[PDB]
């Protein structure tokens, strides 16, 4: 049902497990239920988080999209993230 | 290859942009040229004089990241009275979405300065561009 | 309508989601299907508030306005560790660097 993503600062993040699932990188460390992130700083995965849940609401959706938001501060940490996540 | 088709039959659309971009218009011409049409500010619309079987595509004005136009690349006006043409973001990857920010905020000759890997400058450089997105569309 | 929440205590986050018309009670019975900790040993906050069981998350705040899945709304977490309720604290995230010369 659900799995704890942990930052590299021990934050955890517990999330649906098939919003988890919409990286392929989480799969393949998933295949516990808990994933250990060294390089992925909490301020930054908790936006992956919030991504998955963004994504998984409006994906397949005819409602009107708003912008994922993302501060200049983060955008750097966040792209690396992602690029790591294949999000 | 993608091209519109010379019916000179008018159809009447609404180009509705329910997006917060500014939307660059894009017809693809009889040679299937790229050709720019009139900017869309967020929010507002247009009734637009097209034609059936022509061949429509929506971007971002400033950065040229693509749009949604009724949950597709691709707006063909069909026989009417008007036809809606809905314009909306897409759900980007989360990497396009942060590749789109640094690239707001980083002037290109500054790339090279950003404490990143290789492949990711080479993807910054990789701008959303309209050539590269139809060619291919296969 | 669907609300979509953060629910936080100490350095835990569960991201999830709940109906404005469902009750802070029964975000309480999500609280213990994954932290296993039953609903009388849990006390949930908006900001330094406490909420009441039997109020819905709309009445609490909650709306579909507020809490949006790209910006979900926080809810406090703390646990009765034998008789007596241990007082709200949530570890803040940590702190991004400084914007770089060219940002
Ligand atoms: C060959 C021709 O007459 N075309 C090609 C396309 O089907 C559109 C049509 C055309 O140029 N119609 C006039 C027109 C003028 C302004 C706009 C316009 C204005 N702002 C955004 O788009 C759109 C169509």
């Amino acid at each position: 049902m659900y799995v704890k993503l942990i930052s590299s600062d021990g934050h955890e993040f517990i999330v649906k497990r098939e919003h988890a699932l919409t990286s392929g990188t989480i799969k393949a460390m998933l295949s516990t239920n808990e994933v250990n992130f060294r390089e992925i700083p909490s301020h930054v995965l908790s936006k992956v988080c919030m991504y998955f849940t963004y994504k998984v609401r409006y994906t397949n959706s005819s409602t009107e999209i708003p912008e994922f938001p993302i501060a200049p501060e983060i955008a750097l940490e966040l792209l690396m993230a992602a690029n790591f996540l294949d999000c | 290859v993608l091209r519109s088709v010379n019916s000179r039959e008018p159809s009447q659309v609404i180009f509705c942009n329910r997006s917060p971009r500014v939307v660059l218009p894009v017809w693809l011409n009889f040679d299937g040229e790229p050709q720019p049409y009139p900017t869309l500010p967020p929010g507002t619309g247009r009734r637009i004089h097209s034609y059936r079987g022509h061949l429509w595509l929506f971007r971002d004005a400033g950065t040229h990241d693509g749009l949604l136009v009724n949950q597709t690349e691709l707006f063909v006006p069909s026989l009417n009275q008007p036809i809606f043409a809905n314009i909306t973001l897409p759900v980007y990857t989360l990497k396009e979405r942060c590749l789109q920010v640094v690239r707001s905020l980083v002037k290109p000759e500054n790339y090279r300065r950003l404490d990143i890997v290789r492949s990711l400058y080479e993807d910054l450089e990789d701008h959303p561009n309209v050539q590269k997105d139809l060619e291919r569309l296969t | 309508m669907d609300v979509f929440l953060m629910i936080r205590r100490h350095k835990t986050t569960i991201f999830t989601d709940a109906k404005e018309s469902s009750t802070v009670f029964e975000l309480k019975r999500i609280v213990e299907g994954i932290l296993k900790r039953p609903p009388d040993e849990q006390r949930l906050y908006k900001d330094d508030q406490l909420l009441d069981d039997g109020k819905t998350l709309g009445e609490c705040g909650f709306t579909s306005q507020t809490a949006r899945p790209q910006a979900p709304a926080t809810v406090g977490l703390a646990f009765r560790a034998d008789d007596t309720f241990e007082a709200l604290c949530i570890e803040p995230f940590s702190s991004p660097p400084e914007l770089p010369d060219v940002m």
